[PDB]
């Protein structure tokens, strides 16, 4: 939370990636540690080196983050489970995303709460009629 | 706040998207926040006033340029061989060669000929001179100012009108029945007997003189006490000449029937009277329900005391869905009305009823297919409010073991055998013409298959023709209904033997033909709107579509994939089938009636049956004086035509644009391009407040089937214009 | 017959004021 | 160096039971109808059924095996209609007057109408695609050497039959022999390429040259014997050519010089035929095969001499390309797909130079005499090369998907296209901007300005002039040439560069083609069809593996239809749906290129040639005006020349007419495919399927509608065909009744 | 945001949190199942509606269901 | 006419003067041009001074190039 | 309440399935909200799109399918 340690990922840099986003709202960013030095490919196009220690690389969307996460699990003989997900925000705070516990949400850990989670089946909706002229909606209730 | 203001869910975000979809859901009063029952019906109400405020201004408008720079009074000195006028042109970007090719017919300045049809109509109600005419055009322009004054003046606090007189269903009945519809033809009928006689008969009736003279010799008493025969005395003979004395007695109202034997018109004698007899019927059909005297009827309980055996509940409870469902209401009047603009359009060509409108080919073809594509529109329009009706006001605990409770338990048979006749009909549609095409292909016409249509000569004698021999049940004297001694008989059956107008026309194989192709059209178009009803609220492959609402992109790769589910999208493939139905009709139209007033019917009785005539007779032969609108050598008349044919054309390839290629390509293009205005130097001092993105697919959908059809009508509307006047100029 | 620029100034100056109440209905409206 | 296997996988009969075998989830059985979909759709893709290089790579030869044995077939086909049914004695006795025939119609239905007088005591229906011609000039006079032919071409369409069931059930090589790439191409160079040109320069030499040399004169194709007893007697050559009585000694004390009675450098046309000099083309075929015998000693294959391509790719590098070419050699033997792309591009290049060198040179002799051929051979060609040309596009996007390794490439010249591929977009899209607002604003402006009828202000040799100055330079360069530039070239290159008018028996063959601005703004429309194409295809190549839409898109595959209405929406995101566009830009730039070729041709070097001088063309000369607008296009080019197709009927043409409606027929059926979605139609099948189940007559194998992918696929495929089949109708029926 | 909305009929294949690419599912435990664990999603205001949820799962017509309400360019899926 | 006249093998001039000494330059070639040559099939065991040292497959593509040099020399240099 | 091996017809209404009978497969402890686990010989929709087979189990309750045997 302090500090982004690491170190940019051996690159001849690319032009498809950051954009005036970046430094206008908000832009991402994720940090591994490597076991060995290596070669992995970059979301935005191309393909980058990785180091052994603490990598530091920016993106612009979590879909980039996840799929680059998913490419450090899913390729590489020695797997990477150390990825964490930073967002920065240009008045220089830092947050954190994931994992917020610390562990796969593919897995089940206790200190939760249940959200978003009706005990109801398929039918037992309520019919919009009775929903009409107000400003819920049937999936909402 | 930021426009649009009406929705806080389309004012957070940047996107122009924003923008796209504030144009798009201005006129969704339902989807708006914080509505309810009274502001929704005080804005209906605003925009009622203010679309018929719109009625009247576009009327008047019309009425001041065809009063103004048209042509009407050296119309009045010859009707026959002089083309109107509709409006002068304004525009320096004419070419000397142009502006000579464009201004003819007498003028001065570059004009176009009027097609519209409305110098008939002025004349056959006498307004014969240009300053009565720019007195109409002040009387409706005044007239409309008061519709917009009195728009604004119900949406005052203290003057907005409650929920109940919305919902009082049985004086809204009585009035529009009584008060709307039979007092307003009693007085046209009055303008007919006080002004459109004695103008179609010669006599001058001013604005002074009207309540001097009388518009019969006799008084008023002989209609009072026993002698109606006084107005049916002395009619005008066939050797009336409009506009004169001579031959032309002063009956008002008399139904000799037949049609005019100088001009192909109805009698003005048969309109009045004719609007006289509606006006009784309508006053007396005005008296239905009780409004607030105690006697009359009741909506609710006629409707709830219709029950059944095994029809179910019968029509139980429906009053409470009919009167607090506006979609389903407006579905009904849509189709009615979509109905009746039919009629309208297949009845003016038949027993047209102005003067010299059965010679200007040109207006009657362009009138009747206008009224006809009308029809096409705002019925399917009916059937799609009918849809969005299942989606959003259906009640299942108000309409349990209803009538449309076993609609939807039955929907499966219903869309099953619509599907049965549309596949049956349209396998021997297709079969019958690719037949007759292989066997006239090999040069032996005599193998041919031509059904003569037995049921459309049978109802063509039943009505009075004999030509075709069949003579049964009116021609023939020797049956019961012949001596019945009526006075529409010797004008009627002179009507139907005469050769030389277009009511009843003789008929042969190639409309069988085209009458199974038209059947086909109208079969298939059913099925497409009764399964995107009567499927709105469920299918297994997404029994949750109240839920998603009407118009949504889709559900998803998953289930096998849901491209194109929603009922929306069931009117996008439903149009094109409208536009087809709309399309054959009136090809077969035109080529019928080309082949009729050009005299040669052999060629339309002989080359309908099989395709070659439709694509080479018709198709490709009678365009070539639309293409030569300008030759390398000059221009003519054509010119604009022809250019607004190809303009149409294009516009129907940008259509296919849309309606091919779907969005995320465009939206990968797109965002390269925001790249590209990202990096570039001195370019980024400026950026936009507005996010740029693709559209939706649905709106892609959307503008991608109204490029379709603009381009489909432009192109036919160009066709048709040019043609019927360049062979019958 | 002959028109008169009386009656085309006598017919804008009717038109204007549909135009001018229209403008009223549409300022009223937008609530 | 070989390395085989034997008996890899024996022969069975079972296999051929229980269909879809190949694949791990398609052979449970038929669950669905989507599953005989998928069957038809994987039954060629052996690279996702197994993993190696090994086994797939044996598929792949045998496959090419069954190809060459299925082409042999139809070559065989054709050369036994060519030989028994058909006219091609009664149409070499004579030259302009009777049109020849290769095909009979049995009279059944009233097809005897079909069978129209095509000429020469005869009934049938005419030829056009050229082969008469190419028979000619071969050297065929006789039915039983065409039979030969036939039979022998069956028979060895049987032997390689033979031969790729050996080569994939018997004897299977391993990798080893297939990465030796070097000595692929020093084959390749040496034995097909140069084998080959050796033999037909031999064939032209020795029996192209008298056949023809006595059959201009005027001897009856009867009258001479067959080339053997010409190749027994060498009296003949002598008396013919007196270079062939001094034997092969100049040859090898390379006193070439009097070989050039007979190997002539004469060019131009020649006006006893319309075709080619059959010498010129001899010391063609001689010379190139001299080139590629040359060229076929390039590699390092086992002796030391040569190259080896990973050297010669590492060897390239420079100060704005990095570390150069290095892993081409690995992606580019590794990887079927690439090599694909590579060689389809420059398969469908080369087919568009066929077409474009035929048109302008007739090779063959009395080729120029009828229209129809050329213009149907041009067409064609072309057609076959949009083609194949797009498929080289879909198939380097595919490898991209399917086989590039992010792991070997660092630094690489892909990463390098997979970096800047945003500007690569970018710039095409406002080059595409460019072109599309300054050639087709252009036909817009000039349609305008015709429609108020003020041609001072037009475009046109009438008015402002957009006159291709280059063009005409460089034809004049090509005129002023075989005088100065070209020594011993005592003729020109072509007549079709400018020179002067070359007539035929009766006909006209080739006359220089004036370029005006009508040409100049119709090849800007060809520079923008063809710059849109390239745009389209270029980024379903370099975005089908990662971009900022959906980085993630490449774990999925390359036939993918969509991912979710999500993003905005998703809908064609993958490379395949690329293609699916693709192919609707390659047929309107192609529709755009043949029908200026067939009314340019119809308007400025056809026609009747008086012998005064004059000629006349069929459109009496309005390209110059009517080719300008967009109105004129529609009127003096479709409408104008629409007539010999509308009125064929009865007559011996009434089969292009019926094929005319019917593909406007499949035209307008292919909107069922490319307008609606899945989902509308899989609920209306479950209808059906409610109504069938209240017969009780409901299929076992349960009723499903096409994919979303399968659906454009069938709606492009329709589209493609009726477009193609009506042009052709069109073409045909306007070419063949020019006379 | 695009609301996602999960039902009482889940198994607990786990397949739903493993497909969605946005890291917006989460999966809690429960009682009413074999394998008592029922999915959930905490963090919705961060899943596009890309609806790979909604292939995910195999029961009939899934516990889970996406749907598509006020749309923003956090989660409309832009770079910019 | 005017074509490039050839002669025929004069056996004195044209032959001596034209190819041997190109042959001769084909074998400094060959002394300067193959960076590997000795491991043919034959590996040309009778060795010389200069001639025929180091490989067959060497020594048939330097003759080769030698004929085909010559071939060049003579054709284009007799009569332009 | 249903054993092993019956053969059971389903009225959800709200399924695919609807109309249809089969042979249950196993029914687990008691308390469960589901407990009926149902075999059938047909496929409903579930697939990505083109896929070539679906599902065919599903688990259902007592109080909404109908034994017949
Ligand atoms: C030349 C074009 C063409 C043809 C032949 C058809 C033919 C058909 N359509 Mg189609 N349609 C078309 C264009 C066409 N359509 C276009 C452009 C659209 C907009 C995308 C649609 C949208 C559409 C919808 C949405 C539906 C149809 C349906 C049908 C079938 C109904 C049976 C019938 O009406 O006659 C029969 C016609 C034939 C037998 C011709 C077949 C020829 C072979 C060789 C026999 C039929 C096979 C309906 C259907 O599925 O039936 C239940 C259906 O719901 N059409
Ligand atoms: C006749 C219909 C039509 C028209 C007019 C266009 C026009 C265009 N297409 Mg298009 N296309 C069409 C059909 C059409 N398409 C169909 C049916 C498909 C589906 C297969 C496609 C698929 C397609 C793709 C995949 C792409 C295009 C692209 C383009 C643009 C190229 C840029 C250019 O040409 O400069 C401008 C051309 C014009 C403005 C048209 C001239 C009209 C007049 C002169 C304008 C005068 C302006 C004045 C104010 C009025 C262009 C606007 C490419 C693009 O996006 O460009 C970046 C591209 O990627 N199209
Ligand atoms: C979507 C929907 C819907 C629907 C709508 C519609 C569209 C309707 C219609 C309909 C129609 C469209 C109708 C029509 C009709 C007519 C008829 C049915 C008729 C008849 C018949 C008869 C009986 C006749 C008689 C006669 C004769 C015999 C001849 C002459 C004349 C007379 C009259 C005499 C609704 C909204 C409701 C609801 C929801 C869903
Ligand atoms: S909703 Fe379906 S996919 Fe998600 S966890 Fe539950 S059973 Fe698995």
């Amino acid at each position: 939370m302090t500090e982004l340690s690491g170190q940019p990922p051996k690159f001849g840099g690319s032009t498809g990636g950051l954009l005036s986003k970046a430094n206008r709202e908000e832009k991402y960013a994720i940090t591994w540690t490597s076991a060995s030095e290596q070669v992995f490919e970059m979301p935005t196009g191309g393909a980058a080196i990785m180091n052994e220690g603490e990598n530091l690389l920016y993106l612009a969307r979590k879909e980039q983050c996840l799929a680059l996460g998913t490419q450090l699990r899913t390729k590489f003989k020695p797997k990477i489970q150390d990825y964490k997900i930073y967002r920065v925000y240009p008045s220089g705070e830092v947050q954190y995303l994931h994992p917020a516990d610390g562990v796969f949400p593919e897995k089940v850990n206790e200190g939760r709460e249940a959200q978003g989670t009706k005990t109801r089946r398929i039918g037992q909706n309520p019919e919009p009629v009775t929903i009409k002229f107000s400003g819920k909606a049937p999936y909402e209730v | 706040t930021k426009f649009p203001k009406f929705s806080q869910d389309l004012a957070q975000d940047p996107t122009t998207r924003r923008i796209w979809y504030g144009i798009a859901t201005a006129h969704d009063f339902e989807t708006h926040d914080g509505m309810t029952e009274e502001n929704l019906y005080q804005k209906i109400f605003a925009s009622h006033f203010g679309h018929i405020a719109i009625i009247f201004l576009w009327t008047s408008g019309t009425l001041f340029h065809v009063a103004w720079q048209g042509n009407f009074e050296q119309w009045i000195k010859d009707p026959l061989n002089i083309r109107p006028i509709a409006h002068a042109i304004w525009d320096p970007h004419f070419g000397e060669g142009a502006v000579n090719a464009f201004t003819q017919a007498g003028a001065s300045n570059p004009v176009n000929i009027a097609y519209s049809g409305v110098y008939h109509w002025f004349y056959t109600i006498g307004m014969t001179t240009n300053q009565e005419l720019y007195s109409g055009a002040v009387f409706l322009l005044v007239l409309a100012s008061l519709f917009l004054f009195a728009g604004w003046l119900h949406l005052q606090p203290k003057f907005r009108p409650s929920l109940a007189w919305f919902k009082n269903a049985e004086s809204r009945l009585n009035h529009h029945l009584a008060g709307l519809f039979g007092v307003s033809s009693l007085a046209w009928a009055g303008h007919l007997v006080h002004v459109a006689i004695p103008e179609a008969r010669g006599q001058h009736v001013g604005w002074d003189n009207f309540l001097s003279t009388p518009p019969h010799p006799a008084g008023l008493m002989p209609f009072f006490t026993g002698n109606w025969g006084v107005y049916a005395a002395d009619p005008d003979t066939a050797g009336h000449i409009f506009g004169t004395s001579e031959g032309a007695g002063t009956a008002i109202l008399t139904f000799l029937g037949g049609f005019h034997p100088q001009t192909e018109s109805l009698w003005l004698t048969d309109i009045a009277h004719h609007h006289l007899a509606i006006a009784v019927i309508f006053i007396i059909a005005g008296h239905m329900y009780r409004t607030n005297w105690g006697i009359g009827h009741s909506i609710k309980e006629i409707l709830n005391a219709h029950k059944g055996p095994l029809t179910g509940a019968g029509h139980t409870n429906l009053y409470d869905t009919i009167n607090n469902s506006l979609h389903f209401q407006l579905g009904l009047a849509l189709a009615s009305l979509g109905v009746i603009t039919s009629l309208v359009a297949q009845h003016m060509y038949s027993l047209p009823s102005y003067a010299f409108i059965a010679q200007d080919h040109t207006t009657q073809a362009a009138l009747y297919t206008h009224h006809q594509y009308i029809a096409g529109f705002l019925m399917v329009g009916a059937f799609a409010h009918g849809a969005i009706f299942f989606v959003r006001d259906y009640d299942p605990v108000a309409n349990k073991d209803n009538v449309l409770a076993r609609m939807l338990e039955h929907k499966e048979a219903l869309i099953s055998h619509l599907s049965w006749v549309s596949l049956f009909l349209g396998f021997h549609t297709l079969g019958l013409y690719v037949h007759n095409d292989v066997v006239v292909a090999f040069g032996t016409p005599e193998k041919q298959i031509l059904i003569e249509p037995v049921f459309a000569q049978w109802i063509q004698a039943t009505s009075g023709k004999a030509l075709y021999g069949f003579d049964v049940l009116l021609s023939n004297p020797d049956s019961i209904a012949s001596t019945t001694g009526a006075a529409w008989l010797p004008g009627w059956l002179d009507a139907i033997n005469s050769g030389t107008n277009s009511l009843f026309l003789t008929i042969g194989p190639g409309d069988f033909l085209v009458h199974h192709a038209i059947a086909l059209g109208l079969h298939t178009t059913a099925l497409i709107l009764i399964k995107g009803a009567l499927d709105a609220r469920g299918s297994k492959l997404m029994p949750d579509k109240k839920d998603f609402g009407y118009s949504f992109p889709c559900d998803g790769p998953g289930r096998g994939g849901t491209c194109d589910i929603s009922a929306w999208d069931a009117f996008y493939l439903a149009m094109f089938w409208m536009l087809n139905t709309l399309g054959w009709l009136t090809f077969y139209w035109h080529w019928k009636h080309l082949g009729v007033w050009s005299g040669n019917v052999a060629q339309f009785n002989e080359n309908s049956t099989y395709l070659m005539g439709w694509f080479r007779d018709y198709l490709w032969a009678n365009s070539a004086q639309l293409i030569n609108g300008y030759n390398p050598y000059g221009v003519n008349n054509l010119s604009v035509w022809a250019w607004m044919f190809l303009f149409g054309h294009l516009v129907w390839a940008t259509g296919f644009m849309f309606l091919i290629s779907w969005r995320g390509y465009w939206q990968e293009l797109i965002e390269t391009i925001v790249w590209a205005h990202e990096r570039t130097p001195l370019a980024n001092l400026v950026r936009w407040k507005d996010k740029p993105v693709a559209l939706s697919i649905v709106q892609a959908r959307l503008v991608g089937l109204a490029h379709f059809t603009v381009g489909y009508v432009l192109t036919y509307a160009a066709f048709l214009i040019a043609s019927t006047a360049g062979k019958f100029g | 017959m002959a028109l008169s620029d009386t009656q085309i100034l006598a017919a804008l100056v009717v038109a204007l004021l549909p135009a001018f109440l229209a403008f009223r209905l549409s300022t009223e409206l937008y609530k | 160096k070989v390395s085989v296997d034997n008996n890899p996988v024996p022969t069975s009969f079972e296999k051929w039971g229980k269909p879809g075998h190949f694949d791990r989830t398609l052979a449970r059985g038929p669950k669905t109808t989507t599953w005989i979909w998928n069957l038809h759709a994987n039954a060629h893709d052996f690279d996702s059924q197994t993993s190696d290089l090994e086994d797939v790579s044996r598929k792949i030869f045998s496959a090419h095996f069954g190809h060459l044995a299925v082409v042999f077939v139809w070559l065989s086909g054709m050369y036994f209609h060519g030989a028994k049914f058909s006219n091609y004695e009664g149409w070499l006795a004579d030259p302009t007057h009777i049109k020849p025939s290769a095909q009979v119609v049995w009279p059944i239905v009233g097809q005897g109408i079909l069978n129209g007088d095509v000429g020469g005591g005869f009934h049938g229906i005419q030829i056009t695609s050229g082969l008469f011609y190419l028979w000619r000039a071969s050297g065929f006079t006789d039915s039983y050497q065409l039979y030969c032919t036939a039979i022998g071409g069956l028979v060895m369409a049987a032997l390689m039959l033979f031969a790729g069931w050996f080569h994939y059930h018997v004897k299977a090589p391993k990798l080893e022999w297939f990465q030796n790439v070097e000595s692929m191409m020093n084959h390749h160079l040496a034995g097909l390429l140069g084998l080959g040109s050796l033999g037909w320069a031999g064939h032209q030499i020795h029996v192209s040259m008298p056949i023809n040399k006595l059959l201009d004169a005027g001897v009856a194709p009867k009258d001479i014997p067959l080339p053997h007893e010409f190749i027994l007697e060498p009296s003949k050559m002598a008396e013919l050519y007196p270079s062939f009585a001094q034997g092969l000694t100049p040859f090898f004390t390379l006193n070439w010089g009097v070989y050039s009675d007979f190997l002539t450098f004469k060019g131009g046309l020649n006006p006893v035929t319309g075709g080619l000099w059959l010498s010129d083309t001899a010391h063609h075929h001689l010379a190139i095969a001299v080139l590629f015998i040359i060229a076929g000693h390039m590699y390092r294959t086992n002796w030391g001499i040569g190259h080896s391509m990973k050297e010669i790719l590492e060897a390239h590098k420079g100060p704005f390309t990095g570390e150069g070419h290095k892993g081409l050699y690995e992606i580019l033997t590794t990887s079927w797909h690439a090599q694909l792309a590579i060689n389809l591009a420059l398969l469908g290049s080369l087919t568009i130079i066929v077409a474009q060198h035929m048109y302008a040179m007739p090779p063959y002799p009395y080729q120029a005499i009828d229209y129809a051929t050329q213009l149907s051979l041009f067409t064609h060609h072309m057609w076959i090369g949009g083609f194949l040309i797009v498929g080289a596009g879909a198939h380097g996007a595919i490898f991209m998907v399917r086989d590039y390794d992010p792991a070997k490439n660092v630094n690489n010249l892909l990463d390098r296209m997979l970096r800047h591929r945003d500007a690569i977009i970018s710039h095409l899209n406002w080059v595409c901007i460019f072109l599309g607002f300054h050639s087709f604003g252009l036909y817009i402006h000039n349609d305008t300005m015709r429609a108020l009828g003020r041609p001072q202000d037009m475009f046109s040799d009438t008015a402002i002039q957009l006159q291709p100055i280059f063009a005409q330079w460089v034809q004049h360069l090509h005129t002023l040439a075989p005088g100065a530039t070209a020594p011993n070239a005592l003729a020109t290159a072509s007549y079709a560069f400018g020179g002067e008018t070359i007539a035929v028996a009766g006909k006209v063959a080739m006359m220089p083609i004036t370029l005006g601005t009508a040409d100049f703004m119709v090849h800007h429309i060809h520079a923008f069809t063809i710059h849109v194409t390239a745009l389209i295809l270029l980024k379903g190549v370099l975005y089908a593996r990662s971009s900022r839409l959906v980085p993630d898109k490449a774990n999925l595959g390359f036939r993918f239809p969509c991912d979710g209405p999500g993003r905005g929406g998703t809908c064609q995101v993958s490379g395949w749906d690329h293609v699916f566009l693709g192919l609707f830009w390659m047929y309107n730039s192609l529709s755009i290129v043949i029908f200026h070729f067939s009314w340019k041709m119809q308007s400025d070097v056809w026609g009747t040639v008086s012998p005064d001088g004059s000629v006349t063309h069929v459109t009496l000369g309005n390209f110059a005006q009517s080719a300008i607008t967009i109105n004129g296009w529609l009127r003096d080019f479709l409408w104008a020349q629409a007539a010999n197709v509308i009125n064929s009927y009865g007559s011996a043409l009434s089969a292009y007419g019926i094929m005319f409606l019917a593909g406007h027929f499949v035209f307008a059926f292919s909107l069922m495919f490319l307008f609606s979605g899945r989902g509308y139609w899989q609920e209306l099948i479950e209808s059906i399927v409610w109504a069938h189940n209240k017969l009780n007559v409901a299929p076992a194998i349960q009723p499903r509608a096409l994919s979303i992918i399968q659906g454009r696929a069938v709606g492009v495929a329709h589209y493609l065909l009726g477009g193609i089949v009506t042009t052709w109708a069109f073409f045909l029926a306007r070419s063949l009744s020019i006379g | 945001s695009h609301s996602v909305k999960i039902y009482d009929t889940c198994i607990g294949c786990t397949q739903c949190v493993r497909a969605c690419p946005l890291d917006v599912l989460e999966m809690v435990p429960w009682d009413g199942c074999k394998a008592a664990q029922i999915a959930s999603s905490p963090r919705t205001e961060d899943c596009v509606g890309c609806k790979r949820c909604e292939t995910a799962c195999p029961t009939d017509f899934l516990s889970i269901r996406v749907y598509l309400g006020a749309e923003t360019t956090r989660s409309m899926g832009l770079a910019y | 006419l005017a074509q490039a006249s050839p002669t025929t093998a004069g056996w004195s001039l044209s032959v001596g003067i034209i190819m041997c000494l190109c042959n001769v330059f084909a074998f400094v070639i060959g002394y300067f041009a193959i960076q590997k040559t000795g491991k043919g099939k034959d590996l040309a065991l009778p060795q010389l001074a200069s001639k025929k040292t180091f490989g067959l497959p060497e020594l048939l593509a330097t003759m080769s190039f030698g004929h085909i040099l010559g071939a060049g020399m003579v054709l284009g240099l007799a009569s332009s | 309440a249903l054993n092993r091996g019956d053969k059971v017809r389903i009225k959800r209404t709200e399924s695919y399935w609807y109309g249809d009978v089969g042979t249950v497969a196993s029914v687990e402890k008691s308390g469960i909200l589901y407990p009926v686990i149902v075999r059938f010989d047909r496929v409903n929709y579930n697939g990505f799109s083109g896929s070539a087979s679906g599902v065919n189990t599903n688990n259902f309750a007592e109080n909404e399918l109908e034994l017949v045997q």
